């Protein structure tokens, strides 16, 4: 496991450019924000709904905890 | 058409040199050049005279990966001086 003994690669050509010759942030807001959005659209459907379902169970459970904490109308009413 | 146009443009007298070396008399070479080479045209059509625009050197890499070949060949270089520069020495 070293550079030279990794694997057999053939017929590939890699064109590169010096970091001083090229830019650091090439088309960052131009090409990026769309690419970021595309990536968000790809994942969102798989990622979000469980956290939404958590939020629903969270607020509901806290709501129902506050309901059960509070008074009830059958506590000695219509019973003097 | 391309070959003949390339010839007609670039192969001309002011862009050319006749060199010689050995046992020969400069006067005689000049007579031979006058007698045979003076038939070449001596300037342009007022355009078509290409002059060299300077070439941009770019620090960069090219890596033709090919494991089938027996020995790796590497060539690394920085930007050169040009023919004129005394630094060459």
């Amino acid at each position: 496991r070293q550079f030279g003994h990794l694997t057999r690669v053939r017929h590939v050509i890699t064109y590169s450019l010096s970091p001083f010759e090229q830019r650091a942030f090439p088309h960052y807001f131009s090409k990026g924000i769309p690419n970021v959005l595309r990536r968000t659209r790809a994942c969102i459907l798989r990622v979000a709904p469980p956290f939404v379902a958590f939020y629903l169970v969270y607020t509901w459970g806290t709501q129902e905890f506050e309901k059960s904490k509070r008074k009830n109308p059958a506590a000695y009413e219509n019973d003097r | 058409a391309d070959l003949t146009e390339y010839l007609s443009r670039h192969y001309k007298a002011p862009r050319m040199v006749l060199a010689a070396a050995g046992g020969l008399e400069h006067r005689q070479l000049l007579d031979l050049a006058q007698k045979h080479f003076s038939g070449l045209s001596g300037t342009y059509d007022e355009d078509a005279v290409p002059t060299l625009s300077p070439c941009r050197f770019t620090g960069s890499q090219i890596c033709h990966r090919e494991d089938g070949l027996p020995l790796a060949h590497v060539a690394i270089a920085v930007e050169g001086p040009g023919w004129a520069h005394p630094d060459n020495v």
